[PDB]
């Protein structure tokens, strides 16, 4: 997160720390007590096994999720249209072997609804301990910042990103720059506030540099991913 | 017609019987709708959506659309509300009867002038408002 500031316990209850090799890795959002929505390319080979991965909720520093703290994760599946190339249908989901406990700092977000009439421009937040400076190291406390939805129209603009936004895909944060996520950040929740409900809208997946004007944060666009999700989900729980 | 990850004719889509390899025709006919999670069902005749009645609905028939729709043993809430999602039909439920839609049928109208609105995982709350 380039421009945020550090987050309150609390504040952001489904943000979990992806772990592999005792180093965070990537971002995740609570969505069950089992299942956390992160990003495909988090978890391209070798990552692909759950063995390599940990997560940790709840903690808001890196140093303090100490050995025990973490939930180890079960089952990875990568979303079966991903392209490595293009970053399109960048979503996967994780299945912890044991289930979380919720409470005041370890919560989940809802996942979106058809139907939620979100404005053009709408305020969303972000989160997550990516670099606070393009090409800069892991932050050791969870942060988090205001991003503007950017409509697509311009997103695919001819000086922004010119057509490489696919309708997976969906574009927030400043066109001046500033205020944008970055490296570590991925996977991690773009989450927006409507009737009194936090909303996942968007998963943290790529983009040029951090923070640099005319090159906004490209998500994973959640809402065509919810009909996957729920089948993953469903499948799952009739046991395999 | 509706692909499957291979198409199905639109009758037999949400029609209670299995015609995709995978299932997907069948495992995607309930869903919760706009901000106050409106519960919807698919109807294979009108090949559309429609809200539920909050006639005669209770809590394990709401349990078995949060089956439905993936989230296991998970359930908040249900209570019923004015709908907002602009239909004009809607799925009335049938005592007499079984899989949650299976159990509907097409009604312009709800007795009680409510619709369900479903919740199954106390999610999106966090330290303000
Ligand atoms: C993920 O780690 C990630 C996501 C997005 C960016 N770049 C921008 N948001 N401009 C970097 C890294
Ligand atoms: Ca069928």
């Amino acid at each position: 997160i380039v421009g945020g500031e550090s987050a309150l316990p609390g504040a952001w209850p489904w943000q979990v720390s992806l772990h592999v090799q005792n180093v965070h890795v990537c971002g995740g959002s609570i969505i069950t007590p089992e299942w956390i929505v992160t990003a495909a390319h988090c978890v391209e080979k070798p990552l692909n096994n759950p063995w390599h991965w940990t997560a940790f909720a709840g903690i808001l520093r890196q140093s303090f999720m100490f050995y025990g703290a973490g939930y180890q994760v079960e089952k990875v599946i990568s979303h079966p249209n991903y392209d490595s190339k293009t970053k399109n249908n960048d979503i996967a989901l994780m299945k912890l072997q044991k289930p979380l406990t919720f409470n005041d700092l370890v919560k989940p977000v809802c996942l979106p609804n058809p139907g939620m009439m979100l404005q053009p421009e709408q305020l969303c937040w972000i989160s997550g301990w990516g670099a606070t400076e393009e090409k800069g190291k892991t932050s050791e406390v969870l942060n988090a910042a205001k991003v503007l939805l950017i409509e697509t129209q311009r997103c695919n603009s001819r000086y922004v990103y010119d057509n490489l936004i696919t309708p997976a895909m969906i574009c927030a944060g400043f066109l001046q720059g500033n205020v944008d996520s970055c490296q570590g950040d991925s996977g991690g929740p773009l989450v927006t506030s409507k009737n009194n409900i936090w909303w996942l809208i968007g998963d943290t997946s790529w983009g040029s540099g951090c923070a640099k004007a005319y090159r906004p944060g490209v998500y994973g666009n959640v809402m065509v991913f919810t009909d996957w999700i729920y089948r993953q989900m469903r499948a799952d729980g009739e046991f395999v | 017609g509706i692909e499957c990850d291979s198409c199905i004719n639109p009758s037999n889509w949400c029609d209670g019987v299995s015609h995709c390899p995978g299932g997907e025709d069948e495992n995607r006919c309930v869903r919760l709708y706009g901000p106050n999670f409106i519960l919807q069902v698919y109807s294979s005749q009108r090949k559309s959506w429609h809200p539920v009645c909050q006639d005669d609905w209770n809590e394990n028939y709401g349990r078995a659309a949060c089956r439905d729709m993936g989230y296991k043993n998970n359930f908040y809430s249900s209570q019923g509300i004015v709908d907002d999602s602009g239909s004009t039909s809607f799925m009335k439920l049938n005592t007499s009867a079984v899989d949650i839609y299976k159990k509907l049928y097409h009604s312009d109208a709800c007795s009680s002038k409510a619709v369900v609105s479903l919740r199954c995982i106390a999610c999106g709350v966090n330290l303000n408002d």
